[PDB]
């Protein structure tokens, strides 16, 4: 049983954390006070759910998590909210002044004042682990803390924990819910500085999630709460193999072996199904084949891009709930005979499958129907590079005029770091091009 | 968190007092400083502008400044006159005689240190100071000359805090006359170097709005100030109520100021059936601008829009996208997604819904060009210069101020002409 | 074969330590370079403001010399 420590950084990171931890508590039978009646071993144990939760002698199950933000008002709502008894106060860390949507303030000016306390607090979590597997880091690309403080933290974690695994859930910006004109700057800067310190990063395009909520759940104008509930289901699908046991369960690290062909090519595309309202789910049971088919519909992806116009280097299916391999195999054979699934020539074309038998759960008063079976597809496709292309283009438009650059230079940064970051992005786009070219 | 408010000179104190009355009402604070409101949303961010004293009393974090006692005494008798902190009145006797030099270099210089003592007191007790806002006019002597001096002095002690001004521009249509172009130009010279964000409140525009739109043949300062206060309430709502966008002064500046000198905003308001499509058309129309400039004569570098009241979020998003689509030529192409929108549930007093507009448009040069013209027609004849040399200034400083302001104009033109390709 | 086995694992240790070291030194250089840059920015800002003050004195001294002529 290898522990995983989650770190939630900045508003997006923290609010997604709220949604994820509430959902995990529901999946595991853990109450808002941390009590878990079904757990018979008191004060400790090596059950699957212990990778994510520690236990006190008082029977409280405590998330192996730190929440960090540079201003206090988002975390204050955790401190005073429904799940406030879940966390020890020292796991929730706040400053007095935010990064003002400025990577430089998050990474240097404001961030440097709290970084040591954050690492000290993470260290206390790690000291309670007998075989720490790694970290899961939740953050936005666009915010000043999400971008700059996360980069600083990832650099420091590489120093303090070596090549111990670090996975990200990264919120890629969309204009429907963006709050800063400079988000392209922050995105490129953080992506550049974090690239070498991250083993696997799952990007979540807020526009893809926004459009799924509008279209699939009929939400007129999605809020963060709508987005975050959807995002937590996806995050849960991804971490379920670490949190539950089972015969057909396959560990996330085993998928990772297939998902990462080169250190830099480590951004899987997630697609999730079924996303459906209670009103439409009623009397409409969605078979293994229907949800599997939905995985190859680009409308169901967490990042907007078109895999039909790229090449696959890996395809993984993470099923949960009422699912048996026979039906999975039939469904896959069907997809194979009818879809544009083209692999690069240096990779095998088999889909890697895992099944966790614990069915999905929903939060009370949410938008998603409770279903009997769900699936998250994780693929490594050249198509994901479109997301970088779009962001890099917005960066170029502004940078050619040095618009807003003075806000960064004023906090001590140099133009040199902008061009260095931009060139690393250009090289990344190029890397994704090369892996798709046929072997000579 | 905390903002410190400074009001200087006659105009400064008049629009300042109106500002506190209006927002005190929005926040449910009565004139004695006691809260009697209905919504918890009124108090969530009350600390931005108010100090809490024992007795659950709220005291504006406000400092009142003038080189004569007149307006200040008027304030103390006003409706909310007793709400202010008595120690925060710092008036002299000399007066400034509508002379920037007197406010900036001599008279104002004499009173400035006692003002700083109050600023420092208010600042020291702040959990985490955001920065400052100053209300003043640029046409007189105290607000203009001493106001700019105060900005300089405060920056020296708080170089890492945001400096925001609400600056009332002079106009012959309202004019206290006659050296106003000198005062204004000398002022703008200071604002260009030493503030982070300036709201250009243009008397030329307030007049044309009262006269033409409101149908007031004889507009008083009272009528002008209703416009000013409605605007000021609007552009501070994202600072005063919970929310996501431009929720503090630094985040606003980072969204609004692509180049450090280009920080002069054209504010707008609506209304002056009232649907979302109608609010939207109105807040973007030249007639609703508080600065005498036509945005169809330049391009928008950045925009903030604030909608207030109960309305469809979906409808707002659509109308805002529609405005940009249909008017794409008037938003620079090389700053993507440069228009941000906020919606606050709490409407201003006496309206079901309203919209406030904050624009950084290269068309603001029409305002500076108009001042520059009036400045040069006097300066070329060296008219009234002795009022200024008589306090120790050389012509050089006039020449420099003129130049810096002409440079500002050229810089707006440069970015207006800029292309993505 | 045992000698090769020993070299492989030592090589793995050496590269992990070099990675950590490289990361440590680059962070230190960035934070140092950043601090110096930021302080220089603030210093030039204050030095401009203290010139404004020098010019203000110069102006009042100037009035005092033309009120003596008179
Ligand atoms: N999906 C999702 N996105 C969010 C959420 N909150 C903010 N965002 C997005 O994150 C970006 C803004 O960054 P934030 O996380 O709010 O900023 P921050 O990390 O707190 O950094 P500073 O506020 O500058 O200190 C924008 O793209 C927002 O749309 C959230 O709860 N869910
Ligand atoms: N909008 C508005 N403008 C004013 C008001 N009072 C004065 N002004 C303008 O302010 C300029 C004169 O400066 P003023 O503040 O009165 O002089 P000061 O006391 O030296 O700062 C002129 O352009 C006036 O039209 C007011 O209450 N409202
Ligand atoms: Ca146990
Ligand atoms: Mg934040
Ligand atoms: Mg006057």
């Amino acid at each position: 049983m290898r522990e995983c420590i989650s770190i939630h950084v900045g508003q997006a990171g923290v609010q997604i954390g709220n949604a994820c931890w509430e959902l995990y508590c529901l999946e595991h039978g853990i109450q808002p006070d941390g009590q878990m009646p079904s757990d018979k071993t008191i004060g400790g144990g090596d059950d699957s759910f212990n990778t994510f939760f520690s236990e006190t002698g008082a029977g409280k199950h405590v998330p192996r998590a730190v929440f960090v933000d540079l201003e206090p008002t988002v975390i204050d709502e955790v401190r005073t909210g429904t799940y406030r008894q879940l966390f020890h106060p020292e796991q929730l860390i706040t400053g007095k002044e935010d990064a003002a949507n400025n990577y430089a303030r998050g990474h240097y000016t404001i961030g440097k004042e709290i970084i040591d306390l954050v690492l000290d607090r993470i260290r206390k979590l790690a000291d309670q682990c007998t075989g720490l597997q790694g970290f899961l880091v939740f953050h936005s690309f666009g915010g000043g803390t999400g971008s700059g403080f996360t980069s600083l933290l990832m650099e420091r974690l590489s120093v303090d924990y070596g090549k111990k695994s670090k996975l990200e859930f990264s919120i890629y910006p969309a204009p429907q819910v963006s709050t800063a004109v400079v988000e392209p700057y922050n995105s490129i800067l953080t992506t550049h500085t974090t690239l070498e310190h991250s083993d696997c990063a799952f990007m979540v395009d807020n526009e893809a999630i926004y459009d799924i909520c509008r279209r699939n759940l009929d939400i007129e104008r999605p809020t963060y709460t709508n987005l975050n509930r959807l995002i937590s289901q996806i995050v849960s699908s991804i971490t379920a193999s670490l949190r539950f046991d089972g015969a057909l369960n396959v560990d996330l690290t085993e998928f990772q072996t297939n998902l990462v062909p080169y250190p830099r090519i480590h951004f899987p595309l997630a697609t999730y199904a079924p996303v459906i309202s209670a009103e439409k789910a009623y009397h409409e049971q969605l078979s293994v084949a229907e949800i599997t088919n939905a995985c190859f519909e680009p409308a169901n992806q967490m990042v907007k891009c078109d895999p039909r116009h790229g090449k696959y280097m890996a395809c993984c299916l993470l099923y949960r709930g009422d699912v048996v391999p026979k039906d999975v195999n039939a469904a896959i054979a069907t997809i194979k005979t009818k879809r544009s699934i083209q692999f690069v020539d240096w990779c095998p074309t088999g889909f890697k499958v895992g099944i966790n038998y614990q069915p999905p759960t929903v939060v009370p008063g949410g938008d998603l129907a409770k279903v009997q079976r769900a699936v998250c597809m994780l693929s490594n496709t050249t198509a994901i590079a479109e997301a970088w292309a779009r962001l890099d283009h917005k960066f170029d438009l502004m940078y050619a005029k040095r618009a807003f650059v003075h806000w960064y230079v004023g906090e001590g940064m140099e133009e040199g770091e902008f061009s260095e970051a931009r060139e690393d992005m250009a090289a990344l786009e190029k890397d994704y091009e090369e892996v798709g070219v046929d072997s000579v | 968190r905390e903002i410190v408010h400074i009001q200087a000179g006659q105009c400064g104190n008049q629009i300042g007092a109106k500002f506190w009355e209006v927002i005190s009402d929005e926040h449910g604070i009565d004139p004695t400083g006691s809260y009697h409101g209905d919504s918890d949303l009124q108090l969530e961010r009350i600390n931005v502008y108010y100090n809490e004293a024992t007795g659950n009393k709220y005291v504006p974090r406000a400092i009142l400044v003038d080189l004569e006692p007149g307006t200040m005494d008027s304030v103390r008798s006003g409706p909310f006159g007793q709400i202010f902190r008595p120690d925060n009145f710092v008036f002299g006797q000399s007066g400034a005689g509508n002379n920037w030099a007197k406010g900036h270099y001599t008279e104002g210089a004499e009173l400035v240190d006692s003002v700083l003592d109050v600023v420092r007191k208010e600042s020291e007790s702040c959990d985490c100071l955001q920065g400052f806002q100053l209300t003043h006019s640029l046409g007189g002597g105290t607000g203009s000359g001493m106001g700019t001096l105060l900005i300089s002095k405060i920056r020296e002690e708080y170089p890492d805090r945001i400096m925001n001004t609400f600056s009332v521009m002079p106009s012959p249509k309202v004019s206290d006359t006659v050296v106003e172009p000198y005062n204004a130009t000398l002022s703008v010279h200071q604002l260009v170097e030493n503030t982070d964000e300036t709201y250009c409140i243009d008397n030329e525009a307030l007049y044309d709005i009262c006269f033409r739109t409101l149908k007031l043949t004889t507009p008083t300062y009272g009528d002008l100030n209703h416009l000013v206060s409605a605007t000021m309430s609007g552009v501070t709502t994202c600072l005063r109520f919970p929310g996501q966008l431009n929720a503090d002064l630094r985040k606003l500046a980072v969204n609004m100021v692509p180049f450090p000198r280009l920080h002069f905003f054209m504010p707008g308001f609506a209304p002056l059936a009232l649907t979302v499509p109608e609010l939207t058309q109105q807040m973007f129309d030249s007639k609703n601008m508080m600065a005498a400039c036509d945005p169809r004569h330049g391009r928008y570098l950045t925009v903030a829009a604030i909608f207030r009241g109960r309305m469809s979020m979906k409808e707002v998003d659509e109308q805002m996208l529609n405005v940009q689509n249909k008017n794409s030529s008037y938003f620079v192409e090389w700053i993507p997604n440069n228009v941000k929108t906020a919606v606050c549930d709490i409407p201003p007093r006496g309206l079901k819904m309203s919209a406030t507009f904050i624009g950084n448009s290269t068309a603001i040069q029409e305002l500076f060009k108009r001042i520059s013209e009036q400045f040069t027609a006097m300066f070329r004849r060296k008219a009234f210069l002795h009022w200024y040399t008589g306090e120790g200034m050389d012509e050089m400083e006039f020449t420099e101020a003129e130049s810096n302001m002409n440079d500002l104009v050229s810089e707006y033109q440069q970015y207006q002409d800029a292309t993505a390709d | 074969k045992r000698e090769h086995e020993r070299e492989v694992i030592q090589k793995a240790i050496e590269e992990n330590n070099n990675f950590i070291k490289m990361a440590k030194e680059k962070l230190a250089q960035k934070m140092e370079s950043n601090k110096e840059n930021r302080e220089a920015h603030l210093a030039a800002m204050l030095e401009r403001l203290q010139e404004k003050d020098k010019h203000a004195e110069e102006v009042r001294k100037n009035k005092e010399l033309k009120e003596e002529a008179s």
